[PDB]
């Protein structure tokens, strides 16, 4: 489970992420889609090239999903709900490829946020992420 | 592979007992039913509500049968699972957008119905040989992607 | 999230395991050694040879682990809370192997229980598995 | 292993900034605050008991060098890793008694430390190259294991 003080880890290193979360999430899934091409079978009907509007326009969608569950992080599974049932019954990805994403959101973070990155935030925000997935995945049986 | 002769030969003279036709409509199946996000796929086979609308799905089992046929055909190519399954890579990839990481549940799966049907016969190490085959045959399925 | 038919196949199947739940906690371990090799890194002070009593006698602990779950499946978390604190805090196996072990009992459940080994219970069984491996590692970090 | 000459060149250019004694702690304290079970290993290095207890460990700087050194040197020999990493793949599985799970807890560590040592200069395309490289060196790693 999430302590206080990776609470205030993740509350601290997302508030610094601010009006940036939507670059943030489109980049993290561009960087999903090179390192890990199998993730793109999810996506067969976006264009993936780059500057694609389409991988913004969902990289802003995640990235409001993220800063939601951060605004409730003490009812996430209550405020994802919703995201949780599209996921189980209608995207069906497989669970697999939420560590794929998690990864790729943690490299750009660390990229990004260099003061920030130190290694309990690091540690919180993995933490973190294995929740949200973890959350989303929780309806699939 | 990576199989041993021996390994080669335990792999080889189980399969030999094996009725695909059965087999290959059940690992489908149970599929479906386990890891119930596999049916993403089958949406236009139907009733897939219940196990048992599942396992009765003529769909399902005719599709196990291909699956298992070709499957089949690549235990007589263990020395190049790559160029055996090239085509079909390609096709899951481009033309399915398959997740690979399917081919791995199914394996599972199928490994799961073998000890199911062959009981005392599926041994440890008939096991383990086993295992080598369905992530050799997992692994050459995946290697196309892009 | 185990349903009522799950917590039912479960109990069902495994009330059919009785007096051999402890030879197949061992034949378990003993496929888990051969088909992942890379799980024997946690025995090195066993003797791993076929029909190891050091085998054998761990098999039975894990059986009867398996047991005291299903006879507290709707209280896990609780009915495991010290095995979970051995693994979290002692042990440290790492998470992954959790499904390979998983996976192995269900191919031994599978060879011995024939007419049990239905699909609805092999997807209990499965889910049941997951929750037991959810709760040994939930105390990690 | 498939790296485009592109990709190597890539890999290569960068590996050329890094200070390894500096990158080497860095990214394994971070592994043993990240993944804290990994710990299991070091019990003869002292305090872990907190970020700052790990990060600052001299035992865990000298080791995390060793690692990365080792590592630097897997890199001039990208055409065989299995053959660099034999000796160590035996020690790892024979003496140590490492899951090569650890591996790759590694190197997805060291990719999030490239990131966070690089900034915007660790491009999504850098981050591919990186990815291929880690993996072939946790599988060259685990080869020997038996
Ligand atoms: C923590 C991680 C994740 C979050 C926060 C997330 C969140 C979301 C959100 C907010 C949407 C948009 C739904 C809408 O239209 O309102 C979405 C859709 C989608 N997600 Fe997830 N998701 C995550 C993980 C994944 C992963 C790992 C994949 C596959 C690699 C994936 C595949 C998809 C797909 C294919 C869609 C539909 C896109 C479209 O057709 O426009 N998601 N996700
Ligand atoms: C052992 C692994 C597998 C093998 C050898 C295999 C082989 C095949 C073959 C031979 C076909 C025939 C189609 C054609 O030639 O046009 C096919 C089609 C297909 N496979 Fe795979 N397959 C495997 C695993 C899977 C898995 C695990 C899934 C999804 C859960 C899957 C999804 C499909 C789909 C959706 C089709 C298209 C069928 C249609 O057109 O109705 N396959 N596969
Ligand atoms: C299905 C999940 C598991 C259950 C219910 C389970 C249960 C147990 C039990 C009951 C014990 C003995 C506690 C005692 O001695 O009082 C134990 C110890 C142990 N377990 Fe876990 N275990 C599980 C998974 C694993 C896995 C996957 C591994 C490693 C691959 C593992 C590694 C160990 C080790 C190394 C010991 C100590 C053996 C010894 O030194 O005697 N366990 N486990
Ligand atoms: C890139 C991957 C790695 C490389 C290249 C590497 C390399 C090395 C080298 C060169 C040594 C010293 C060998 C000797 O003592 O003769 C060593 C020792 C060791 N390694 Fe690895 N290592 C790697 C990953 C890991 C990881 C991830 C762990 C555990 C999480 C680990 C655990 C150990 C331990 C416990 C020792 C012995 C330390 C001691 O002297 O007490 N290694 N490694």
């Amino acid at each position: 489970v999430l302590s206080p003080a990776d609470k205030t880890n993740v509350k601290a290193a997302w508030g610094k992420v601010g009006a940036h979360a939507g670059e943030y999430g489109a980049e993290a899934l561009e960087r999903m889609f090179l390192s890990f091409p199998t993730t793109k079978t999810y996506f067969p009907h976006f264009d993936l090239s780059h500057g694609s509007a389409q991988v913004k326009g969902h990289g802003k969608k995640v990235a409001d999903a993220l800063t939601n569950a951060v605004a409730h992080v003490d009812d996430m599974p209550n405020a994802l709900s919703a995201l949780s049932d599209l996921h189980a019954h209608k995207l069906r990805v497989d669970p697999v490829n939420f560590k794929l994403l998690s990864h790729c959101l943690l490299v750009t973070l660390a990229a990004h946020l260099p003061a920030e990155f130190t290694p309990a935030v690091h540690a919180s925000l993995d933490k973190f992420l294995a929740s949200v997935s973890t959350v989303l995945t929780s309806k699939y049986r | 592979m990576h199989l041993t002769p021996e390994e080669k030969s335990a792999v080889t003279a189980l399969w030999g007992k094996v009725n695909v036709d059965e087999v290959g409509g059940e690992a489908l199946g149970r599929l479906l039913v386990v890891y119930p996000w596999t049916q993403r796929f089958f949406e236009s086979f139907g009733d897939l509500s219940t196990p048992d609308a599942v396992m009765g799905n003529p769909k399902v089992k005719a599709h196990g049968k291909k699956v298992l046929g070709a499957f089949s055909d690549g235990l007589a190519h263990l020395d190049n699972l790559k160029g055996t399954f090239a085509t079909l890579s390609e096709l899951h990839c481009d033309k399915l957008h398959v997740d690979p990481e399917n081919f791995r549940l199914l394996g599972n799966v199928l490994v799961c119905v073998l000890a199911h049907h062959f009981g005392k016969e599926f041994t440890p190490p008939v096991q383990a040989a086993y295992q080598k085959v369905v992530a050799g045959v997992a692994n050459a399925l995946a290697h196309k992607y892009h």
